[PDB]
C-alpha cells in the first residue's frame, strides 16, 4: 500500500511522508518544495549514475541501494531499486 | 542459624530445646565442614593466594599482609566458636561432637599461630640492619654498557625500600606486636625523612634524563651551558653536605625549582632549535627569489629575538655560527644561480 | 513525462520489489547514533519617537514570535513633533533602532498584530479610529483609516483584536463609548457590525480592557471604568452584556481570560488588575471575587496570564516592581518579584506566545524584554491537578 | 607521481582532528545495517592494555553518562612497556577496543573524572603525583602533574575527588601518609590547601579512601588501613579529626556515604567494607555500627550506593562474586547475587549515575558492566518509609 | 602514528585492506596492491569531489565529513574533513 | 497580615491570646508608622503624582 508506506516513512525523524524520484529526476511523487526538490533530486541522480559507473568500473556485478550523504546538518538518504529512487531527510540525531 | 536468629524467645523454656538438640549433630557436623573448608582456604599459602598480590596492590607489605591476613581467619574461626556456643547453648562442648570439634577448632589455631612470623621478620630487621644515616647522595661507578668507559652515574644514597619497613612498623605497631625501640627509631626517621629523599631522587633523574638529552643535540648545550653550570654548583654545594641536617628543606626544595626550570628552558630552546634548523634547511633549498629569502631570514631573526628577550646564556657565539652557517648556505646558493 | 501517466504507473503491481526495497532500507536505517529566576534580557528604547511617549499597548506577533508592537501615546514635548507613533521590535537579532517605524495623525493607544495579514499593523488611537498600518507600504502614513462617524468609533479606542480563523475573520473593537464594532480585515470603510454596550436599560459602560477567552469568539469577558467587570455575547439574541460583577471600588486597569489548555478547563477563570493594587483571580460562572491579593502603597496597571502555565501571571506596578505570580508555589507573597530601575511607572505587560520571555512597559518609553526562570517559567503535568486543587481550596 | 610530499605529510603529525574524528566514527561505523535479577550486558577485556592487569580504580562520568575510566598499576608481564595505564570505555555502541588510552609514568592507584569540566580526568598515582589528561586532545602524556614535594603530597595517593558545583570547585586529594590537599583544575602545580591529618597525639591516619555526605561540601569522612573509620571536616571552624570511630577490626577498604535523596534525610550514613566480609553500615550520629554483613569471610573489597535506591547498594568480594544488597526486602541474605566467569579476584564495583546498571573491576582487567531487575530497580516512597522504620528496627 | 593507526583500523573488523591518504587522490601507499588501490583511490577522490559540489549546491557551507556505500558485494568508506580520504574495502555484511 | 493570621483562629484558646499581641503592640507602633510612611506619599503629590 502507498499510503502505508507513507505513513511508516513519514513515522522516521525528520521525514515528511515519502518522496520517489523517477529516472528523469523529477520526483513522481510531491513532499516538499517544488524546484528546490526537483534540482536536488536531479543532481542526485547524475551524482547516482555516474557512482554506478564508479563501482561498474571495478564490481559489474553490483546493485546499488545504500549511501550515507550526511552533513553536519542532514542527511540524505539514497535508495535506488531498478527506476524508483528514494530520497529520505533525516536528522543526524 | 539465621533461622534461629529469626526466633529466640522461648529457648530459656525448654521445650523448642528438644527441635535444637534433635539437629544438635547435624549442625556440628555441617559446622565441622564449613571449618573444614576454611581450613582448606587457608592452606593455599598468603604468596600462593591472590589476596597477597591484591594487599601488595592495597600498599600492604607482605609480612603485614600475611600476619593481617592469619589474624582475620582467626578472627572468623573465633567468630565461628562464639555463633555455637551462641546458638546452641552454654556447654556444648561436653558431648563427644562438641568436644571433638572444640578440639579441632583449638589445633587449628595453633596451627594459625602469628607471633613467629613477626618475629622472624625483627630478627631479620635486625640482621640486616637498614639505615640511611651517610652522604646526602651517593656518586659510584659503573660501567654502562655500549661504551668502553666507567660511566660515574649519580645515584642517591637511600634505597627505597626502607619506607616499605616503616610502614611494616606502621602496621605492626597498632597490630598489638611491640618492636624493639631502634627499629621504631629507625622507622620513624626514615619515614619523616623520606619526602626530602624522594624529591632529590626524582630531581636527579629528571636532571640526568634531560641532559641527556641536551647532549643527545650537541647543537644547544652552547647555549644551556649556564644553567648547566648554576645546576652544577648548586650539586656541588649540596654534596659536601652529611645526610642528616637542618638545612635540607631549603637546599632540596632550591634544588628541585631549579632543576625545574632548567628542564623547562631546555625543552623551549630545543623547541625553537628545530624550529629553526627546519626553517634553516627550507632556506636551503628555498627558490632564488629575494622575497622569501627575506622573509626566512625575517622569521630567523624574529625567533632569535625571541630567544633574546628570554635572557638565555651565550647567544652572541651562537648567533655568529648560525650566522656562518646561514652565509655558507647563501653563498652556494649564490654560486647556483649565478652559474 | 508529464504528470499522468506517473499516476498510472504507481498503480501499476510492480511495486513488490520496491516495497521490499523501502522496507529493508528503513528498517535498516532505523538505528540512530551521535557522531560524538527573573532577568533583564532585552532592552528597546527609541529616541527620535520614544522621547517621553510612555507605552500604551504591547503585543506579539502568532505568526513571527520575534515580533512586538509598541504603542507610544502622549505628545506633549513639542506639538510639532508626530503625536503618535507605533514602533515594532524584532526578537531574532540585537539592534538600537526599531525595526520599523509608524506615525499616526492622532495619538496610537493601542495596537495589536493582525491574524490574517501577517504583514499588517492595526492600532487604535486617541480620537477613535481605527488605524491601518500596510508594511508592505513604503510610507510611514496610515494606509487605511476607518470614519469618525457616528456609524463607527468616536471615543478613544484603547481595545483592538482581530479573532477567527484564518478564513473567517473579524476584527472586533471597543471604545471608551461602548460601541463594540467588527470590521473585515480588508474593508475597513463601514463598520460590518456594531452595536453599543449598555447594561440595564438606560445604562451605558464605560469600557477599557476587554480580553476574549482562548477558542471562544462569542462571548468574552470586559473590564469597565467603573471598577464593575462584565461579559458580554458578541453574537447571538442576548447580544450585549450579560453579566454584572461587584468587582472593585476602582478603576480595572487591566484584564485578561485564562490562557492555557491541555487538562481539565480554565477557560472560565480570568484576572483583573483593579486600581488600588487589587488583582482578582476569579471565574466567571460565580459572582464573588475569589481571591483579591494587596499589598504595597500603590497600584497595578496590567496583568496578563502566562500562555503555558495555568497558575502563573504577572503584575505592573507603579512603583517599577514587576512581580509574578504563581497560585500553586504561594497564594500571598510575590512568587518572583523585581524592581526596574529609577523606579518608573510601569504601564503594560505581555507575554511572549511562547510563555517563556515576558515584556515590560515604562513610564519613560524604555520597554524592557525581561526572561524569566526555567522551573518558574514552565509547568509540569501535575501543575493543572495542583491548580485545580488550590481553586478547590476555597 | 608524488613521492615524498606524501611520506612527508605522513611524517608530519597533524592527525589530532583526523584520528580523534576517524576513532569515533570507525566504531561507529562497526553497526551492521547491511540490507540483505541480574543479567551481563557487556564484558570489556582490552586484549592489549588489560592482558594480566589488576583494575585499579573506576569511575563513571556525570557529565557523560557513557564514559568509564579505568586505573592499572605497573604491569608485572613487561616493566620496559608503559606502567602506569588508564583507560577510557564509552557505552556509544558496541567496540572491544577501548575509546581512549592514557600511560603515566608511575603506576596508576586512583582515577576520576572533572566535575569543573566535562573533559579533564584526574587520577592519583603510586608516587603521590596527581596526573591530569585532557581526553579532546589526542595525547599519552599527561597533560599536568604536580609537583613532588614535602607540602605536596609524596606518599602514594589513592583517593581524588571533585567537590563543590563547576563554579565552586576543588579538587580534594588523600594521600596514604595522611595529607589533605586542595587544588584546583585551572592550575596543578601548587596545593592551594595542604594539611597532614591528624586525630590525637600528632599521630596520622593511614587513610586508604574517603567520602563526603552526598549534596554537601566540607565535612569529609575517611578510612583507615590502622582498622578505624574517622570524621574530619575540611576547614569548618577547626581542620582535622573531628570523630573517632568504634570501627571494624580489620583494615577498611572501602568507604562511601549514602546518595539517594527522597522525601527522607538519609545523608549521614556510611556504607564501610573492611577486608573482613564485614560490609558495615552505620550513621555518623551513632558511634558504633549499626548492622553487620557477614556471610562468609575474607576480603570484600569495596561497596557502593546504588544513587537511586535508598536501601540498595553493591558490595563485591575477591573470591569471584558480586551481591546486590537490599535492606528493605532482607538483612541476612543477599537480594541479588552473581559471579563473573572463571572465578577471578574481582576488584571494584561502581554504580553508574541514575543506577540502572553496575560496573565491575576485575584482577585479570575484564570490567564487567551489567543491568539489574526493574522490579528491584527502581525505587517508591514505600521504599523510604520501609527504609527508615527499618533504621527503628534497632 | 602511522602503523598503530593503520593495525586499529585493519583489525577492527580484520579489514582486507586501508592505506592512510592525507593528499587529495593519488595515495603511493599500498595494501594488497599498488593498482587496486591507487587507481581505486584516485577514483574515489574525484567522486568525493563531485560530492562535495553537490552537497554545496544545496547550501555552500555544507560539507561531506562522512561517506560509505553499502552495497551487495562492497562495502566502501571515506571519511573527508580536508585532505583525509579514508579507503575500506570490506564485506557487505 | 497572613503572619498572625496563620492563627485567625489560634487565639481564641484562652492561652494564646495571651501569647498574642501582648509581646508584639510594638510592632502595632511600627505599623502605624509604616502607615505614616504611607500617607508620606499622600502628603505632596496632588498635581504631580
Amino acid at each position: 500500500e502507498v499510503e502505508e508506506t507513507l505513513k511508516r516513512l513519514q513515522s522516521q525523524k525528520g521525514v515528511q511522508g515519502i518522496i520517489v524520484v523517477n529516472t528523469e529526476g523529477i520526483p513522481i511523487k510531491s513532499t516538499m518544495d517544488n524546484p528546490t526538490t526537483t534540482q536536488y533530486a536531479s543532481l542526485m541522480h547524475s551524482f547516482i549514475l555516474k557512482a554506478r559507473s564508479t563501482v561498474r568500473d571495478i564490481d559489474p556485478q553490483n546493485d546499488l541501494t545504500f549511501l550515507r550523504i550526511r552533513s553536519k546538518k542532514n542527511e540524505i538518504m539514497v535508495a535506488p531499486d531498478k527506476d524508483y529512487f528514494l530520497i529520505v531527510i533525516q536528522n543526524p540525531t | 542459624f539465621r533461622i534461629f536468629s529469626r526466633f529466640n524467645a522461648l529457648f530459656v523454656r525448654p521445650h523448642i530445646r528438644g527441635a535444637i538438640r534433635e539437629y544438635q549433630t547435624q549442625l556440628i557436623q555441617r559446622v565441622k565442614d564449613d571449618i573444614e573448608s576454611l581450613h582448606d582456604k587457608f592452606k593455599v599459602q598468603y604468596p600462593q593466594s591472590q589476596a597477597c598480590k591484591m594487599s601488595h596492590v592495597r600498599d600492604l607489605p607482605p609480612v603485614s599482609g600475611s600476619i593481617i591476613w592469619a589474624k582475620q581467619i582467626d578472627r572468623q574461626l573465633t567468630a565461628y566458636m562464639k555463633r555455637v556456643e551462641d546458638v546452641l547453648g552454654k556447654g556444648w562442648e561436653n558431648h563427644v561432637e562438641g568436644q571433638k570439634l572444640k578440639q579441632d577448632g583449638d589445633s587449628f589455631r595453633m596451627k594459625l599461630n602469628t607471633q613467629e612470623i613477626f618475629d622472624d621478620w625483627a630478627r631479620k630487621v635486625q640482621q640486616r640492619n637498614l639505615g640511611v644515616s651517610g652522604r646526602i647522595f651517593t656518586i659510584e661507578s659503573t660501567r654502562v654498557r655500549g661504551r668502553t668507559g666507567n660511566v660515574l652515574k649519580l645515584k642517591v644514597n637511600f634505597l627505597p625500600e626502607i619506607i616499605t619497613l616503616s610502614k611494616e612498623v606502621r602496621n605492626l605497631k597498632w597490630l598489638g606486636f611491640r618492636v624493639p625501640l631502634a627499629i621504631v627509631n629507625k622507622a620513624h626517621q626514615a619515614n619523616q625523612l623520606y619526602p626530602f629523599a624522594i624529591s632529590l631522587i626524582e630531581s636527579v633523574r629528571t636532571y640526568e634524563r634531560t641532559c641527556e638529552k641536551v647532549e643527545e643535540r650537541n647543537t644547544i648545550s652552547l647555549l644551556v651551558a649556564g644553567l648547566k653550570k648554576e645546576v652544577q654548583a648548586l650539586i656541588a654545594e649540596g654534596i659536601a653536605l652529611v645526610w642528616e641536617s637542618y638545612k635540607l628543606d631549603p637546599y632540596v626544595q632550591r634544588l628541585a625549582e631549579t632543576v625545574f626550570n632548567f628542564q623547562e628552558k631546555v625543552d623551549d630552546l630545543l623547541i625553537i632549535e628545530e624550529k629553526i634548523d627546519l626553517e634553516v634547511r627550507s632556506l636551503e633549498t628555498c627558490m632564488y627569489d629575494h622575497k622569501t629569502f627575506s622573509e626566512i631570514l625575517n622569521r630567523v631573526q624574529k625567533a632569535v629575538d625571541d630567544l633574546n628577550l628570554h635572557s638565555y646564556s651565550n647567544l652572541p657565539i651562537w648567533v655568529n655560527k648560525l650566522d656562518m652557517e646561514i652565509e655558507r648556505i647563501l653563498g652556494v646558493r649564490l654560486q647556483a644561480g649565478l652559474r | 513525462l508529464t504528470e499522468e501517466e506517473k499516476q498510472q504507473i504507481l498503480h501499476s503491481e510492480e511495486f513488490l520489489s520496491f516495497f521490499d526495497h523501502s522496507t529493508r532500507i528503513v528498517e535498516r536505517a532505523l538505528s540512530e547514533q551521535i557522531n560524538i529566576k527573573l532577568s533583564l534580557n532585552r532592552q528597546f528604547f527609541d529616541e527620535r519617537w520614544s522621547k517621553h511617549r510612555v507605552v500604551s499597548c504591547l503585543d506579539w506577533s502568532s505568526q513571527y514570535p520575534e515580533l512586538l508592537v509598541a504603542s507610544y501615546n502622549n505628545n506633549e514635548d513639542a506639538p510639532h513633533e508626530p503625536d503618535g507613533v507605533a514602533l515594532v521590535w524584532n526578537m531574532k537579532y540585537k539592534k538600537t533602532t526599531p525595526e520599523y517605524v509608524f506615525h499616526c495623525q492622532s495619538a496610537v493607544m493601542s495596537a495589536t498584530f493582525a491574524k490574517f495579514h501577517p504583514n499588517l499593523v492595526v492600532g487604535g488611537t486617541y480620537s477613535g479610529q481605527i488605524v491601518l498600518w500596510d508594511n508592505r507600504s513604503n510610507k510611514r502614513t496610515p494606509v487605511q483609516r476607518t470614519p469618525l462617524s457616528a456609524a463607527a468609533h468616536t471615543h478613544p479606542v484603547y481595545c483592538v483584536n482581530v479573532v477567527g480563523t484564518q478564513n473567517a475573520h473579524n476584527l472586533i473593537s471597543i471604545s471608551t463609548d461602548g460601541k463594540i464594532c467588527s470590521w473585515s480585515l480588508d474593508m475597513l470603510s463601514h463598520p460590518q457590525d456594531s452595536m453599543e454596550l449598555v447594561h440595564k436599560q438606560s445604562k451605558a459602560v464605560a469600557v477599557t480592557s476587554m480580553s476574549f477567552p482562548v477558542g471562544d469568539v462569542n462571548n468574552f469577558v470586559v473590564g469597565s471604568e467603573e471598577g464593575s467587570v462584565y461579559t458580554a455575547c458578541r453574537h447571538g439574541s442576548k447580544a450585549g452584556i450579560s453579566e454584572m460583577f461587584e468587582g472593585h471600588q476602582g478603576p480595572i486597569t487591566g484584564i485578561h481570560c485564562h490562557a492555557a489548555v491541555g487538562a481539565v478547563d480554565f477557560s472560565h477563570l480570568f484576572v483583573t488588575s483593579s486600581f488600588d493594587w487589587t488583582v482578582k483571580l476569579w471565574t466567571t460562572k460565580n459572582n464573588k471575587p475569589l481571591y483579591s491579593f494587596e499589598d504595597n502603597a500603590d497600584y497595578v496597571y496590567d496583568v496578563m496570564w502566562s500562555p503555558t502555565h495555568p497558575a502563573l501571571f504577572a503584575c505592573v506596578d507603579g512603583m517599577g516592581r514587576l512581580d509574578l505570580w504563581n497560585l500553586n508555589n504561594d497564594t500571598e507573597v510575590p512568587t518572583a518579584s523585581i524592581s526596574v530601575e529609577g523606579n518608573p511607572a510601569l504601564n503594560r505587560v505581555r507575554w511572549t506566545h511562547s510563555g517563556r520571555e515576558i515584556a515590560v512597559g515604562d513610564s519613560e518609553g524604555q520597554i524592557v524584554i525581561y526572561d524569566v526562570g526555567e522551573q518558574i517559567a514552565v509547568p509540569r503535568n501535575d501543575e493543572w491537578a495542583r491548580f485545580g486543587r488550590t481553586l478547590a481550596e476555597i
